[PDB]
């Protein structure tokens, strides 16, 4: 809980009205009460605040005519909120403590104020950062490392040799570093392929829920810092990711792909291994990313949904185009 | 009618035997989704034509077919 | 339960019995392994003529497959659906769990109903409350405040995150996590900034979802899966996702940040379905759907270029890509006509 | 370990060109190798690349040789030598060693010579573990279910009750083994549950990625051949067989009673229609979307590739109306005729 | 949306 | 690559 005044302050916002005004949690603006914040983003919304019941509203300078209740005027509003959210985050620690429960191996290595759930399994040769927090039921192979104030959620899977950097957070059902695919063909017979590169996250890395990234067969998969990747996505070995790129969910990525910074790739994309994508593209979503990308900027495929009985015909005509181009031309060279 | 019962009986995978007067090509002649659409394109070349769509839409068995092209 | 007489299930069943009642059923098989003891049962009348193949000991049909019965014959209108019910009172699956296991971590302050079981190595949190009957496999986790309600189920090796809510005799499938925090982040200038996700995942009555699902929790108010919802698995529920009462969700589909789904949906698999966005009553998406619009009439939905060999793949695929080319070759030929 | 390189030349039946007394160290990326580390190459050209390569070894072909810069070993498939020597040097540890005090391991399991069972796995009654079989900690084992020699499970993997694994297999973590099939019967708009009583058989040698699902049969089995390879986050749906030595890239979606052929090869991201055949020797294309039968060997694709927003917008639009642009071309063919 | 304009054009 | 040749031919 927190003053107005005080939130303002941390916020760097303009405060206009009641300073002393007790600030509980964030709400949407639908959902706010009495001692709730809420923000503004869209101005379609001004209406909206009329029969809004927040104590307060993250607004602009522009919004601010229309506020009706106490108001904290910034640039960013969505920015602020995320910030606000954040002061006043409600979540729990993945952990508190080192569980009795927890096998832990005596040749691990443990900083400070390192917490480890129920369960908990930390096989020989790991080091722990201090702050790092291990949620109930994970794993965290042979000699891996992970890096200060990282936090795994329950029942994360990390492989041995693993290296996480600082300030990472990864949710519950994650595998970081199994086989990667590799195989090779001996008479129709498949030999494995020993995968014995590793997996490097960077820095301040966000990984969804039952994600899979894959160690490299013999150099790294490596995620950069700032890096943030959703649910269900599955990330081949040896696929270099560069540092604040984005992937939404469901995307799968074949091995050796090569990302560039600050990219973004829409959800249930899939991306063709072994080439390059530069810097600053985005792939919208259900991308089918056959081809290298060397210039930045929006890339798409997939045609959307049709009725069923429309839909029968679109398909049969696509599929049949290139009789289509032929009737095309013969027309042409008659006229 | 043989000629249109050829052109169904080949697209449709099956055995002249199997193509009844009577059949619908979903229900006795496991049409799938693309596979009525198809015939109907099919029809339209051999018959060197076109079909309105107030028409194929009631394309939907041998009889329909053949009732039409006659 | 494990043995029971045919007029009994017939009864049970509300099926007319042609044939000796005393017959001993044991279990439920497909037509092609029945043996003694077994029922079966038939909605093709295709099979008619492989009825005598059949060694079950009974079979489910309607009155006009009665002629051509090889065994007992249990008549009635609908042969799937009594196969559902007659499978659940001959089903043979296991319990994830019975009673308290010693290795089992439960925080003090959680409260347990009757006949709670509890399966090894499983950890319950503080605050949280497990209705009569609920049954939670080895190795869960189960979040802080969590409420599971009464004859709920979860399976080895699920993930329940904190201020999570299940209705009643719900079933969650191993490898699946609800609650996990929604991809919820600001922009700073190229650098992303974590939108604590506040919301919750409120999950109705008789829900049943499949293995390695995320559901994600909200933002700030709730993701809701309606009652009587199906999942199945590897599918993506982003945060504030509503899905309404009976929904169908086969595998494998992503569905982005709240999106709305109405009631009696049926959703196949692996569309992607994008997000801020609602989607009416009673609609069906086929398979590998590319949801990008609104849906506000009833009826099937369709996207998708079918395979073709890949020779002739190349072709379509470098036509349609030029295919606003050939739309201009057609308008000047048009206009010279 | 260590090994001296004449010793492996021997071992992988390669012609040694160059110092037998080199002592090799490890595998390494032609980039990242070093003294001691033996490396290979396949496409030619890396063969200008060779100057700057620090192997004291490089795997290669006879028309490769008069490029080496140093030892160089001579084979038929360098590939298929690699995946050997890999072998020879694996430095990947084993997901247990010996049985955890931890592990609960009910009374009744049977236990083969020489098994481990990690920390906090979880073993149900009636379990069989073959002789050398290795389950890593947090696994789940399901009642009745049962493991072939030589197989492995890595961590936080679970396999349901009466599931039967061949020899020699290996899972990656948060795979899900024999959780219900989707299978549901409509009851005036209710979805009501079918226990799903089949089970799961996989072969010999088969291996499995990391989140995927296999889910138990109906009735009759689920059915995985040997030597199959199956990528992450896939899904198998009941009672889908997979012919021997097909390999399934990752984020399959294949729906029920699929019966796949062997030496297939299926893409990653491909979403295969269910109650239907592909033939031996397939090939799929990522993402394939494999809506019929396929009765002939060959390669398949489907889709249509990224093209720049502004231009896929008119892609769209126009395939879309696709049909009142193959009238308008009809009627123009016309009026020239 | 991003295909409005497109289809309104056409 | 795959589609490279199809599209010089064109």
């Amino acid at each position: 809980s927190i003053r107005l005044a005080d939130l303002a302050q941390q916020l760097d916002a303009e405060l206009h009205g009641d300073g002393d005004i007790v600030i509980t949690g964030v709400a949407s603006m639908q959902s706010a009460q009495t001692g709730h914040i809420t923000f503004m983003v869209n101005p379609k919304y001004r209406e909206h605040l009329g029969l809004c019941q927040a104590s307060a509203v993250v607004m602009t300078q522009d919004d601010l005519p229309f506020a009706k209740s106490a108001a904290l005027v910034v640039k960013n509003p969505y920015l602020t909120y995320a910030r606000m959210a954040q002061i006043l985050d409600t979540t729990p620690q993945p952990a508190q403590n080192i569980a009795p429960s927890a096998v832990i191996d005596a040749t691990a290595k443990l900083g400070n104020n390192v917490s480890i759930g129920a369960n908990a399994v930390i096989e020989s040769g790991v080091e722990l950062g201090d702050n790092v927090i291990i949620g109930a039921g994970c794993f965290v192979g042979k000699n891996s490392k992970i890096g200060a104030g990282s936090r795994l959620w329950a029942n994360v899977t990390i492989y041995h040799e693993i290296q996480i950097g600082q300030n990472c957070l990864i949710q519950s059902g994650t595998v970081v570093g199994a086989d990667g695919f590799g195989y090779a063909n001996d008479r129709g017979n498949w030999v494995k392929i020993p995968q014995i590169g590793r997996v490097i996250i960077g820095d301040r890395v966000e990984i969804g829920a039952c994600t899979t990234i894959d160690r490299g067969a013999l150099d790294d998969t490596i995620i950069g810092n700032g890096v943030i990747i959703d649910n269900q996505c599955q990330i081949a070995h040896n696929v270099v990711i560069g540092d604040n790129t984005a992937v939404a969910g469901g995307v799968i990525m074949a091995g050796s792909l090569k990302i560039g910074r600050y990219c973004m790739i829409g959800g249930a994309s899939v991306i063709n291994g072994h080439m390059e994508i530069c810097d600053k593209v985005t792939v919208t979503g259900m991308g089918m990313v056959m081809r290298p990308i060397t210039e930045p900027g929006v890339y798409s495929s997939g045609i959307p949904l049709q009725p069923n009985k429309v839909w029968r015909k679109t398909a049969a005509l696509v599929m049949n185009i290139d009789d289509m181009s032929k009737r095309l031309k013969s027309l042409e060279r008659k006229v | 009618e043989e000629r249109v019962k050829k052109i169904i009986g080949e697209q449709l995978g099956v055995k002249q035997e199997e193509v009844t007067n009577n059949a619908s090509f979903v229900e006795d002649l496991g049409a799938d989704s693309l596979d009525t659409v198809e015939l109907v394109m099919a029809l339209e070349e051999e018959f060197d034509t076109e079909i309105p769509d107030e028409e194929a839409e009631k394309i939907t068995t041998v009889q329909a077919a053949i009732d039409y092209i006659n």
